[PDB]
C-alpha cells in the first residue's frame, strides 16, 4: 500500500500495487480485486464512524459516580 | 508563637463545610463549556445515565452532607431565575470557598470574609452592568439572535430560525413592554408525535394533550362553545362498602343495568341543563372520567367531550379560558363556564391534539400555548427542549436588558476591575477582594483546560488583552483559542452573569455561618 | 487494583475519576473486545457462549457473541449496543467495530498519559475520520470485471 501511494501523485508505474490484501488460507498477498475478497462501501465508512462514536462517548467519561 | 485555644472546636465543622461543598463543586467543574466531560452516575435504583447536565449531575449526585447539598439549591435557583449558568454558579461558589479557606487559614473570623465578599460581589454586579449591550424586547430580530445563539449546542440547530421568533412571540404575549418579571410558567408547551419541526405554532388559547369522544356519534368540534371543568367522574354508582343484593329473575338484572345507564344520562342531561358545549375533565384515579357509555349519552346531547386532562392543564383551563373548577354534579351551572370560538381535535398524522381557542371575552388572561410537532419522539423533545432555553434567555432580556460576552469575558474583566480597585480598600477588605478576583479565574480557566488549552496561557492572554479590550476577548471552543467573542457570537444575557454572582456570594455567606449541627427528633 | 476507597464528595456511593476511571475503561472495553475479536474472518474460530442455567450454543456470530456477554461495566455496553444498532443498519461487522473501537481506547489511554489532553484526542479522531472516509471514496469502485474477463467467478 504503500508502493500504492508514492507513484499516486505522479501515476508513473510498472505495477499500481494497489488492493493487495492478505489471503489467509495461503498465507500470502494477492490482489483481492481479482481473488474476489469485496466488501461494500457502507460497510468501511458506517464501521470507521461506528468505532469513533462510541470511543468519544467513553473518552468523555472522567468520572463515574456509583451509589 | 502562640494564641487562642478555643478547646471547642467548631472550626471542625467549618472545615467539613468547605471540603465537602468544595468536592461536589470540583466534581462538575469538568462539565463546564461545550467541550465539557461526561459524568456517568449509577443511581440507587440500579440505573446508570450518561449526562452533562450540570443540574441532573448534583440531582443524581446523591449528596448526603447537610452543606454541601446548598449546591443542589443554588442551582435550584439558578434555573428558576436565569435559567441558565447552573453549572457556572457551582463552580464560582467551589473557587469562593477556596478563597475562604485560604482567608481562615490566615486567620480572618468567617464573619469578616461573608461581609466583605458580599461587598466584592456588589461591585461585580455594577461591572456586569457597566459591559451590557443594551437591547430592547420590541427588537425582535436581538431577541431571535440572542435565542439561536444559545441553541447553537444542541442536536438541530438549523431550525432555531423559526424555534426562536415562536419563542419570542410567546414571551411577549406576556411580557408587554412596561414589565420585568416575566413568569414563563403561563407558556404551556403541548407535544405530539407527527408532522415535522416547522409544523409548530404559538397559541393565544390553551392546548391539551387529551383527544376529543372516541364513541360515536360525538360531534369532537363546537363552535361558539362554553367549557365547563369537571372534576367529579362520571360512571355507573360503585359503593366502595358492603352490599347484598339477591337477583332471582332477570328482569331484577334489568332493572340494575336501568340503573347504571340512568345515573349516566341523568348526570349527561343535568349537565346539559347549564348549557355547557364542551366538558374538559379533569383526571383522577379514583374512577374512570368519562364512562363510554356517559360518551355516548354525551354525545346524543351534542356535547364534546375531553377526558383524563391532567391536573396542571386544568390550572391553565382555569386561568386562560375564564372557565372555573366544579366540584360536584349539582354545582355543574353556566356561572362556571369559559369562552372559546372554536374547540377542535386537530389530527396531524395521528396527533390527535385538542386545541381551545378564540376566547373572545374580558374573562381572558395572557396565558400561551405551543403546539409542537414532528415524527419521531427525538423531533419534539429536542423541540421541546430548544423552546425551554430560549424562553429563559429571552426572559433574561427582559428582567436585566443586554447581553455581555461569554467565554470568561466579564471573569477576566471583573477580576481585573476588582484587583485595581481593592488598591482603594484597607485592611482585611482589600485582602479578601484580592482573593474574591482571583476565584473568578475558576471559570476561564475550568473553560480552557475542558477545551483542550493550556490552562495558564488561554488566561493569560486574555488578562493582557483585556488591557485595550473590554467584553471582546474570550474563549472561543471553535476556534479553539482567545479570540473575538462578538464575531464568534458568544453572548450571554446580563441575568445570568448577574445571578451567578449574587447567588454564589449568598451559597458562600450561608456555608461560612455553620458553625455546627444538631440532630432534632 | 479495582477503584474504592474515595474519601471525597460525601455523597451515598464512591467516586472514580481521572486515570482511576480511564484506566478502567480501558480495561472493560479490552475484556469485551478480547471475546469477539477471534470471530473476525471466515477463517476465524468460534467461541462458546453459557448461560446461567446450565445450557449452552458454540457460535462464530460477533452480533450474538457480543449481546450474549456478561458486561459489567458500561464502557463495554456501549460497544455491545454499538454492535446492536451496526445490526439495524448495515446487518454485519459487529466484530471489526469492536476490535476497532477498543484499539482507538487503548490507543487514546497511551496519549493522555502522554499529556494530551481527551478534548484534543476526541478531535483529531474525527478530523482522521473525515479524510478516512475521503480516501475511501478514491479506492472505491463499481461493479467491474464482465467484459473482456471475469472475476466474479472466484467468488462463485
Amino acid at each position: 500500500h504503500a508502493a500504492s501511494q508514492m507513484a499516486k501523485p505522479e501515476d508513473v508505474k510498472r505495477r499500481s500495487y494497489r488492493n493487495y490484501g492478505l489471503d489467509l488460507i495461503r498465507g500470502k498477498i494477492v490482489d483481492e480485486i481479482h481473488a474476489g475478497v469485496l466488501e461494500p462501501t457502507i460497510s468501511k465508512v458506517k464501521s470507521l464512524k461506528s468505532a469513533l462514536e462510541a470511543c468519544v462517548a467513553i473518552l468523555r467519561i472522567d468520572t463515574m459516580i456509583t451509589v | 508563637n502562640a494564641t487562642f485555644k478555643n478547646k471547642e472546636k467548631p472550626q471542625e465543622v467549618r472545615k467539613a463545610n468547605i471540603i465537602a461543598a468544595r468536592s461536589v463543586a470540583d466534581a462538575i467543574r469538568t462539565s463546564l463549556g461545550p467541550k465539557g466531560m461526561d459524568k456517568m452516575i449509577k443511581t440507587s435504583r440500579g440505573e446508570i445515565i450518561i449526562s452533562n447536565d450540570g443540574h441532573t449531575i448534583l440531582k443524581q449526585m446523591a449528596i448526603l452532607h447537610p452543606v454541601a447539598r446548598m449546591l443542589v439549591e443554588v442551582s435550584a435557583a439558578q434555573d428558576s431565575e436565569a435559567g441558565d449558568g447552573t453549572t457556572s454558579v457551582v463552580i464560582l461558589t467551589g473557587a469562593l470557598l477556596g478563597a475562604a479557606e485560604r482567608l481562615l487559614n490566615k486567620g480572618i473570623h468567617p464573619t469578616i470574609i461573608a461581609d466583605s465578599f458580599q461587598s466584592a460581589a456588589k461591585r461585580s454586579v455594577d461591572i456586569l452592568l457597566e459591559m451590557c449591550h443594551k437591547v430592547s424586547l420590541s427588537d425582535r430580530e436581538q431577541l431571535v439572535r440572542a435565542a439561536s445563539t444559545s441553541l447553537s449546542s444542541k442536536i438541530v440547530s438549523q431550525y432555531s430560525s423559526f424555534l426562536a421568533p415562536l419563542a419570542v412571540d410567546s414571551v411577549l404575549k406576556i411580557s408587554d413592554e412596561n414589565s420585568k418579571n416575566v413568569d414563563l410558567n403561563d407558556i404551556r408547551l403541548v407535544k405530539k408525535v407527527g408532522g415535522t419541526i416547522d409544523d409548530t405554532e404559538m397559541i393565544d388559547g390553551v392546548v391539551l394533550t387529551q383527544t376529543a369522544i372516541k364513541s360515536a356519534g360525538g360531534p369532537t368540534r363546537k363552535e361558539k362553545a362554553k367549557i365547563g371543568l369537571i372534576q367529579f367522574q362520571i360512571s355507573p354508582p360503585k359503593p366502595d362498602t358492603e352490599n347484598n343484593i339477591i337477583v332471582n329473575d332477570y328482569r331484577q338484572m334489568d332493572k340494575i343495568l336501568k340503573e347504571e345507564r340512568a345515573y349516566l344520562l341523568n348526570i349527561c342531561k343535568k349537565i346539559k341543563k347549564a348549557k355547557c358545549n364542551v366538558l374538559l375533565i379533569q383526571k383522577s384515579i379514583l374512577r374512570d372520567a368519562v364512562n363510554d357509555l356517559a360518551l355516548h349519552f354525551l354525545s346524543k346531547l351534542n356535547i364534546m367531550v375531553v377526558k383524563d386532562i391532567e391536573r396542571e392543564e386544568i390550572e391553565f383551563l382555569s386561568k386562560g379560558l375564564g372557565c372555573k373548577p366544579i366540584a360536584d354534579i349539582e354545582l355543574f351551572t353556566e356561572d362556571r363556564l369559559g369562552s372559546a370560538d372554536l374547540v377542535e381535535e386537530i389530527d396531524s398524522d395521528g396527533s390527535k391534539i385538542v386545541r381551545v381557542t378564540g376566547i373572545r371575552n374580558n374573562n381572558a388572561r395572557p396565558t400561551v400555548s405551543v403546539v409542537i410537532r414532528g415524527a419521531n419522539n427525538m423531533i419534539i423533545d429536542e423541540t421541546e427542549r430548544s423552546l425551554h432555553d430560549a424562553l429563559c434567555v429571552i426572559r433574561c432580556l427582559v428582567k436585566e436588558r443586554g447581553l455581555i460576552a461569554g467565554g470568561g469575558a466579564p471573569e477576566i474583566e471583573i477580576s481585573r476591575r476588582l484587583s485595581k480597585e481593592a488598591r482603594s480598600m484597607e485592611g482585611v477588605q482589600a485582602f479578601i477582594w484580592q482573593e474574591f478576583a482571583s476565584a473568578l479565574e475558576v471559570i476561564p480557566t475550568t473553560l480552557a483546560e475542558n477545551a483542550g488549552l493550556n490552562s495558564i496561557k488561554v488566561v493569560t492572554e486574555l488578562r493582557s488583552k483585556h488591557e485595550n479590550g473590554e467584553l471582546n476577548d474570550g474563549i472561543s471552543v471553535r476556534r479553539s483559542g482567545t479570540t473575538n467573542t462578538y464575531e464568534e457570537h458568544i453572548l450571554q444575557p446580563v441575568l445570568v452573569s448577574t445571578s451567578a454572582i449574587t447567588l454564589a456570594s449568598e451559597c458562600v455567606k450561608s456555608i461560612l455561618r455553620i458553625d455546627d449541627i444538631a440532630f432534632s427528633r | 487494583f479495582n477503584n474504592s476507597r474515595s474519601d471525597t464528595l460525601f455523597l451515598g456511593g464512591e467516586k472514580i475519576s481521572g486515570d482511576d476511571i480511564r484506566n478502567q475503561n480501558v480495561l472493560a472495553t479490552m475484556a469485551v473486545a478480547n471475546v469477539v475479536k477471534s470471530s473476525l474472518g471466515p477463517v476465524g474460530l468460534d467461541k462458546m457462549l453459557v448461560d446461567d442455567i446450565g445450557d449452552f450454543t458454540v457460535t462464530n456470530d460477533g452480533a450474538t457473541i457480543l449481546s450474549l456477554l456478561d458486561v459489567q461495566h458500561p464502557a463495554g455496553k456501549i460497544l455491545v449496543e454499538l454492535a446492536q444498532q451496526q445490526d439495524r443498519e448495515i446487518g454485519d461487522g459487529t466484530t471489526s467495530v469492536v476490535i476497532i473501537a477498543s484499539e482507538l481506547l487503548k490507543r487514546a489511554n497511551e496519549l493522555v498519559k502522554n499529556k494530551i489532553h481527551p478534548t484534543t484526542i476526541i478531535t483529531g479522531f474525527r478530523v482522521a475520520l473525515r479524510e478516512a472516509i475521503r480516501f475511501i471514496n478514491e479506492v472505491l469502485s463499481t461493479s467491474v470485471d464482465t467484459l473482456g474477463k471475469e472475476t466474479l467467478i472466484n467468488i462463485a
